[PDB]
């Protein structure tokens, strides 16, 4: 209860048109054509000095590479964090609360110089 | 404090660079996924120096260093409560997280909109980071709606499968309904004890909670 | 519609798929396989036509009683878990009309084995309405399936969709 | 025997398990047939516009236009004020509206005496 | 729980890619050798989320159960959570069982 | 690439637990015709496979030396100073 | 089949049987693949309940 | 909860209700009862911010477990003899309130046989 | 996807490879064009099993509606080729 | 992606292994058994107990200061 004869042919003459549309569907190797792009000098350097594999000078590269990032995506925004923290969020009351330290017995205090008697002789034991 | 306080907010600043470039700052399509897994990476060893002080000599302090609206007797600032949850929280989450993105790197590699894809993934990191340093009600609020908001974009991340449609809107369904009752809790201290933060609602501590902790379970829910 | 050979077909088919969802194992799958089989052909040499029906509707009854709830399902058919999966990647051949000259010209070799296709299918399309038109019925065509191309040159009658539509893994 | 299978408006009656695709009469054949001969001629009318090169725009689809048509504009000449649709609209509309009301006023009622007598909270409710 | 349920999605997941998108574990097996990092992972998640001593989850999971058993609770919520615990072991037996061991049941190019 | 097949006519039921429903069947006169197709899935390196119990003891034969040298490492340096 | 008449708008509207669109033979070649419908075809009072992002009428094993 | 099925599927009398803990008269009954003394009495415990619930009466081992670790860090494995002796601190005050259950148990067993005496007295 | 693309030929060799272990086939007379009705005359039922084993090797599967109209080893390649959008 | 090892899909055969992944595999359980048995060993309180609980039957009538019977 297989195709009739016209199905067979019409799927075949399908699949001769589909299979070379398919084969339509291929770049051929000069593209796309992409237009001229400029090249900066900083890229042209580490394109020349890294060329071959030189495994060696990479951990060069990538401390290169996380030096500028840790540059601008911490060392630049911890300067204007802690500029605007400084001057001008903690000129204003209340803006940054801390909790007090935990003051624990026998400790001396920095600013007044107070200090605070131990507690009472501990009648504990062994274990 | 000076270190404290700075470096527990840069870490929430540099989560937002990606996100910042994504204008069309620096286009450089193919290594954003790389981009975005290296900004999580710095994230966690800067939280982790706020996270040590804690361990040492139990720092903590609050941050309120913008004022938005002040509604009457109701000041609204963005505040910030760096304590015991959110200290430990962060870095696990960036530590998480970090493994995560630099597992879907590889996942989603044949993904056309991979780039789309992580910056979705930062958007709800951002909106995670905000839930859990909220300090008062409103902006814990703002994470609230924003992590489901996301939810939404990346359950619903192949948009011609109605089944992936029909997920990602039941998400949005359940989760409004539980939002009633975050909004019931927002009314009551207000109503009652005239404020949205939380160092205020526990000062006051009220004795009848059956309806302000009724809603919140049913946010939770 | 579907015939009683059919039915009996697609009713044996199902039938291994929720049997082997119950197994799981290979081995024991093989075992119970044979048995379901056998008992098909208990009773395939009947010709009653009576008969035959009634245990048809007592095979597709006791079918629904042991029926797996959650059947396996192959992840690219109906209710898969990648089903539709890559149709938003799917876009349709003429959105090329609407390109810009300056992103046509990126690709100069593409763009002129489409314009190809265009003649082709409009030189080809007054042969396509003529030949439907004689061969099918004066009152109107009586069922679904065209006629395949006659004569040399001449092409299957409304192929150009069939022929380029999108792939099935376009990226 | 196995439980029959009982349907419902939420779940329908398997095929499989119907006493109506098994018979064969002069009529069925003759019928489920004809459906797939206007199926067919309607399928023959849509794909001559569809594949033709000669368009670019939307095919009109009548029995589109009569869905919206009677989902919209054909309703109201379509109605008659009889007992259905007066008691279906009368609890409908006027109901929600007056047990709401009797909700909210008993509420507010209750509330204003608790107020006026010092006996509901208000220690800081500065807010309103 | 945020170390090992996120290990475990993304053990599952690797199994997922390499058996073409098959997520049903009832075309699955076998694999215990043929990927033994992801196994060793799973394994290894696996049995935090189990709450095996000395590893994470030890020290939040079990040190709840002791909390709930001497507390002044409900009964039946103190029952239904032992319950759940053994579970726990039921479903993750479930999945090492017909991802890991017996013989495979995927297809044949993979 | 021109992947090749191996070939086809190494695939025996017989010595692997499709034999054993040969048998089975056998008894009541029958035969699995696909038996071969799936005896692909017994021999090679998928023949036979650790338990569950060996599962999970999986690296244990080291962790043990390992931890016999431990307790016995710290020990040298614990009661000699 | 004609709605009741009963004077609620519904007029010389067909009444096609109260199926969900999941129940339709997802193989056939359908002119809206998403919807499964026909061009042409009288479309259900309700179809935009019964669409696939909805009330799901196909039979259930229990 | 071993006495549990004496207490809902025996009798109630005579075991104690935990939130009705003995009402029974003042230290009268056990000779010179001798009160329980504290440490750290009002400034110290709140110096180191001690919780509301921490600070019981093992303060003062809580308090100098606490200044271990202010200075052991980052060597978190040290204090470990600090947190064992606030352990045992807290175990012995653990079963201390355990004592007053048995305590009571056996006193309301006491206090049900003179009743029971004069019920059946005639 | 990394999955290898299908090569036309590749499939063939994959389809016969199948039907080369029923163990109700000759193998010597099965070829590219061996209908299982007319030429050897196997079962129609043994199509439903064919067919099965088919959809077990390649990982989709035929729709029942087509799959009854495939008796023929050199139309499942095409069947297949037409499905995977494999042209060499 | 990645380095790559392209290892060639097998057909119905075991697929190809390289060196790193089960040496790198085989490490890490061995990693979890030795943690496991040398934390068991050091404190093994915390899994199975860490002080008797005291049995309040075999207890004394004086010691929990309980009057005599006789008043
Ligand atoms: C002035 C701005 C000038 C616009 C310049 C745009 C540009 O050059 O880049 C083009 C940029 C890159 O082009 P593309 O790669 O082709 O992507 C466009 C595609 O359509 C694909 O776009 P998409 O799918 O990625 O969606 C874009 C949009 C929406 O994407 C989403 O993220 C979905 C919404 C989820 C947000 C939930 C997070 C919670 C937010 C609250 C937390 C605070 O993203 C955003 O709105 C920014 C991220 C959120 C910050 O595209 C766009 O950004 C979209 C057009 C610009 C829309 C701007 C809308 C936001 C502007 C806000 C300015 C006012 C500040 C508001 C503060 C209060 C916040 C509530
Ligand atoms: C309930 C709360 C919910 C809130 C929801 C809000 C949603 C909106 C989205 C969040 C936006 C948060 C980001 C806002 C950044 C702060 C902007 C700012 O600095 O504003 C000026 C602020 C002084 O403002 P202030 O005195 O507090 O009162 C103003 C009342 N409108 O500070 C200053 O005085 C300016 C000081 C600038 C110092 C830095 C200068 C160098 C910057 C270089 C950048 C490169
Ligand atoms: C605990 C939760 C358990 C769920 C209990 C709710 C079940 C509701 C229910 O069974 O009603 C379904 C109702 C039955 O009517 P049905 O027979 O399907 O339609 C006529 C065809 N004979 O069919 C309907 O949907 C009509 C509306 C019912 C309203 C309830
Ligand atoms: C409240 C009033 C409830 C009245 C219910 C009983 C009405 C009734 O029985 O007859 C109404 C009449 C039909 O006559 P009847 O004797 O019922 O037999 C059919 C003959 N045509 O039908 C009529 O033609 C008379 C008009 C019926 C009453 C119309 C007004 C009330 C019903 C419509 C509700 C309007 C909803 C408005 C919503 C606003 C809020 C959003
Ligand atoms: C450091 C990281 C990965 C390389 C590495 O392991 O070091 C590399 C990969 C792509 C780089 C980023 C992208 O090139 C986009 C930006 C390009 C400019 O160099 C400014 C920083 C910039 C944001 C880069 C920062 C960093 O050097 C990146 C993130
Ligand atoms: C008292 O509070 C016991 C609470 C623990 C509840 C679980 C009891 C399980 C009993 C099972 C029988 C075990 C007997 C050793």
């Amino acid at each position: 209860s297989g195709y009739t004869p016209e199905e067979k042919l019409r799927l075949q003459q399908l699949r001769e048109l589909r299979r070379r549309w398919l084969k339509d569907q291929e770049l051929s190797p000069r593209e796309p054509v992409l237009p001229p792009q400029r090249v900066s000098p900083v890229e042209r350097f580490w394109n020349k000095f890294l060329q071959d594999g030189a495994l060696w000078k990479n951990v060069i590269y990538k401390t290169y590479r996380h030096s500028i990032f840790a540059f601008t995506h911490v060392l630049i925004p911890v300067w204007i964090i802690h500029y605007y923290l400084k001057y001008h969020v903690t000129t204003k009351p209340y803006t940054i609360v801390e909790k007090k330290p935990r003051i624990f017995p026998g400790d001396t205090i920095l600013e007044t110089g107070e200090v605070i008697p131990p507690m009472k002789e501990f009648p504990d034991q062994h274990h | 404090m000076n270190m404290f306080s700075s470096l527990s907010l840069v870490t929430l600043l540099l989560l937002t660079m990606p996100i910042m470039m994504m204008s069309f700052n620096t286009y450089k399509p193919s290594n954003y996924p790389l981009y975005v897994k290296t900004a999580i990476s710095y994230a966690f060893i800067t939280s982790m120096i706020p996270t040590m002080m804690f361990i040492h000599s139990g720092q903590e302090l609050i941050i309120s260093n913008w004022h938005w609206l002040t509604i009457q007797t109701l000041k609204l600032s963005l505040s910030f409560k760096m304590d015991y949850f959110s200290m430990m929280f962060i870095p696990v989450a960036l530590f998480v997280t970090w493994s995560i993105m630099e597992f879907s790197m590889w996942y989603m590699y044949s993904d056309p909109n991979i780039n789309k894809f992580f910056k979705y993934l930062l958007l709800f990191l951002i909106t995670m980071l905000i839930l859990v340093t909220a300090n008062n009600l409103f902006q814990l609020f703002i994470g609230w709606e924003g992590v489901g908001i996301m939810s939404f974009l990346l359950i619903g991340w192949w948009y011609g499968r109605a089944d992936a449609n029909t997920a990602a809107l039941q998400a949005i369904l359940y989760n409004r309904i539980g939002d009633i009752g975050f909004i019931l809790a927002m009314a009551w201290f207000l109503t009652n004890l005239n404020t949205w933060d939380l160092q205020q609602i526990f000062m006051l501590n009220p004795s009848d909670s059956n309806m302000p902790l009724i809603g919140l379970a049913l946010a939770a829910t | 519609y579907l015939t009683h050979q059919q039915k009996v077909l697609r009713l044996y088919k199902r039938a291994l798929r929720h049997l082997e969802s119950w197994c799981i194992h290979r081995d024991k799958y093989r075992y119970f396989a044979c048995l379901l089989r056998a008992r098909f052909d208990e009773h395939k040499n009947e010709k009653d036509m009576v008969k035959a029906t009634q245990l048809l509707r007592e095979a597709e009854e006791e079918f629904w009683h042991g029926q797996h709830p959650q059947p396996y399902i192959f992840p690219e058919s109906p209710g898969g878990t990648s089903y539709e999966r890559y149709e938003c990647y799917k876009v349709p051949e003429w959105c090329l009309d609407d390109w810009h000259p300056s992103e046509k010209a990126m690709y100069p070799d593409y763009f002129a084995k489409r314009e190809q296709w265009k003649k082709l299918r409009r030189e080809s399309w007054e042969r396509e309405v003529k030949q439907l038109q004689e061969e099918t019925p004066v009152g109107g065509p009586r069922t679904e399936a065209l006629p395949p191309a006659r004569k040399q040159g001449d092409l299957p009658p409304l192929w150009w969709h069939i022929v380029t539509r999108p792939r099935e893994r376009p990226m | 025997s196995f439980p029959k299978y009982e349907a419902s408006r939420l779940s329908s009656l398997p095929t499989t398990l119907d006493p109506a695709e098994y018979d064969i009469s002069s009529e069925t054949r003759k019928a489920q047939a004809e459906r797939l001969a206007i199926r067919s001629r309607l399928k023959r009318e849509y794909q001559l516009q569809y594949y033709d090169p000669s368009r670019r725009g939307v095919i009109e689809d009548p029995a589109l236009v009569r869905w919206t048509y009677a989902r919209s504009a054909n309703i109201y000449p379509n109605f008659r004020p009889n007992t259905k649709t007066s008691l279906l609209g009368a609890l409908f509309g006027i109901g929600p509206l007056v047990f709401w009301y009797y909700v909210f006023k008993t509420d507010r009622d209750r509330k204003e005496k608790l107020i006026q007598e010092g006996k509901l909270d208000r220690t800081f409710n500065i807010s309103y | 729980h945020a170390f090992f349920k996120a290990m475990l999605f993304m053990c599952s997941g690797s199994i997922i890619h390499s058996l073409n998108d098959e997520q049903d574990i009832r075309k699955m097996g076998g694999l215990f050798k043929a990927m033994p990092f992801t196994t060793t992972a799973l394994i290894v998640g696996s049995l935090a989320l189990t709450g095996m001593p000395f590893l994470t989850g030890f020290y939040s999971k079990d040190l709840i159960i002791e909390a709930a058993n001497t507390s002044y609770t409900n009964a039946w919520a103190l029952l239904m959570t032992l319950i759940a615990t053994s579970f726990t072991a039921i479903y993750s037996t479930r999945i090492i069982f017909f991802a890991l061991l017996g013989q495979p049941r995927f297809p044949t190019l993979v | 690439s021109k992947m090749e097949l191996p070939d086809y006519k190494q695939w025996k039921i017989e010595g692997t637990p499709l034999e054993t429903v040969q048998e089975k069947l056998a008894a009541r006169g029958l035969r699995d015709p696909w038996g071969r197709n799936e005896a692909w899935r017994y021999m090679g390196g998928f023949a036979n496979n650790v338990s569950f119990v060996g599962a999970l003891l999986k690296g244990f034969k080291w962790g043990f030396a390992a931890f016999v040298v431990a307790i016995g490492a710290e020990y040298y340096l614990e009661s000699q100073k | 089949e004609p709605y009741p008449d009963d004077g609620t708008g519904y007029g010389d509207y067909p009444k096609l049987p109260d199926r969900s669109q999941q129940e339709r033979d997802p193989w056939y070649d359908w002119d809206h693949p998403d919807l499964r419908l026909n061009w042409g075809e009288p479309m259900h009072w309700d179809l935009d309940m019964y669409i696939r992002n909805r009330v799901d009428t196909s039979p259930t094993p229990v | 909860g071993a006495h549990l099925a004496r207490r809902y599927l025996g009798d109630a009398s005579v075991e104690p209700d935990p939130l009705r803990m003995p009402t029974f008269p003042p230290d009268y009954g056990f000779p010179e009862r001798k009160e329980r003394e504290m440490v750290a009495t009002q400034q110290e415990m709140n110096d180191a911010q001690l919780v509301l619930q921490q600070r019981d009466y093992c303060a003062h081992y809580l308090i100098r477990f606490l200044k271990c670790k202010r200075d052991s860090f980052p060597n978190f494995l040290a204090c470990k003899h600090e947190r064992h002796d606030w352990d045992y601190c807290e175990h012995l005050d653990y079963v201390k309130r355990m004592k007053e259950f048995e305590r009571e148990r056996r006193l309301l067993q006491r206090k049900k046989r003179r009743e029971q005496r004069e019920a059946d007295m005639a | 996807s990394d999955a290898p693309p299908l090569t036309l030929e590749g499939i063939k060799d994959r389809v016969l490879y199948v039907l080369k272990l029923y163990d109700k086939i000759d193998p010597e007379k099965l070829s590219v064009n061996s209908h299982f009705m007319k030429d050897l005359g196997l079962d129609s039922l043994d199509q439903v099993e064919i067919i099965m084993a088919m959809e077990d090797e390649f990982g989709f599967e035929i729709p029942d509606i087509d799959a009854e109209k495939l008796m023929c080893p050199q139309e499942i390649v095409d069947y297949i080729a037409d499905k995977k959008d494999v042209y060499e | 992606a990645g380095g790559g090892a392209h290892i060639e899909p097998r057909y119905r055969q075991f697929p190809q292994l390289t060196r790193s992944q089960v040496i790198q595999a085989e490490f890490f359980s061995a990693t979890m058994w030795f943690w496991i048995l040398w934390r068991f060993w050091h404190d093994s309180d915390a899994v199975l107990g860490h002080f008797p609980y005291p049995d309040p039957s075999q207890w004394t009538d004086e010691e929990l200061g309980i009057p005599p019977d006789d008043e």
